[PDB]
C-alpha cells in the first residue's frame, strides 16, 4: 500500500486443484510445461 | 575446492542444477575463488 | 513396473534393489507418470 507501480496486469483462470504448486517461479508438469508459465525472477502475487 | 558447493569445477554444477539453483553454487564458487585470486595479489605487490 | 510394483512394504522392509542398466528417458518420471510430488534434492529434473 506504500508504492506506485507501472504496467499491472492480472491473469484468471481455473485449476485442478493439485496443480496449485505450479504456479511458482520455476516448476514441473503439463500445466507449467504446455499451458502457463512464469518467468524466473518474477514481481507479483499468486491469490488462489 | 569447492567453498560450500556441492561440486567444483563449475562444467558440472552447470551441468547439474538448473540456472535457478545453479546461481547459489555459482556464486559461492565465485567469492572463493575471488578471495584466493585477492590474496595472491597482494602477496605479490608485498614480495614487489 | 518397479513403480507400478504393488511391494512398497515399510520401514523395517525397505529393501532397495540396484537397478542398473538401464536408459530410461527420465522425462517419463516428471512427465509420463504425474507422480504427485517430486522434490528432488540435488540435480533438477531437466537435465536428469
Ligand atoms: C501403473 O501406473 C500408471 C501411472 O504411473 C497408471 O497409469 C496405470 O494405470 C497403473 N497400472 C495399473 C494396472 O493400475
Amino acid at each position: 500500500n506504500d508504492l506506485c507501480f507501472t504496467n499491472v496486469y492480472a491473469d484468471s483462470f481455473v485449476i485442478r486443484g493439485d496443480e496449485v504448486r505450479q504456479i511458482a517461479p520455476g516448476q514441473t508438469g503439463k500445466i507449467a510445461d504446455y499451458n502457463y508459465k512464469l518467468p524466473d525472477d518474477f514481481t507479483g502475487c499468486v491469490i488462489a | 575446492s569447492n567453498f560450500g558447493a556441492i561440486s567444483s569445477v563449475l562444467n558440472d554444477i552447470l551441468s547439474r542444477l538448473d540456472p535457478p539453483e545453479a546461481e547459489v553454487q555459482i556464486d559461492r564458487l565465485i567469492t572463493g575463488r575471488l578471495q584466493s585470486l585477492q590474496t595472491y595479489v597482494t602477496q605479490q605487490l608485498i614480495r614487489a | 513396473e518397479v513403480f507400478n510394483a504393488t511391494r512398497f512394504a515399510s520401514v523395517y522392509a525397505w529393501n532397495r534393489k540396484r537397478i542398473s542398466n538401464c536408459v530410461a528417458d527420465y522425462s517419463v518420471l516428471y512427465n509420463s507418470a504425474s507422480f504427485s510430488t517430486f522434490k528432488c534434492y540435488g540435480v533438477s529434473p531437466t537435465k536428469l
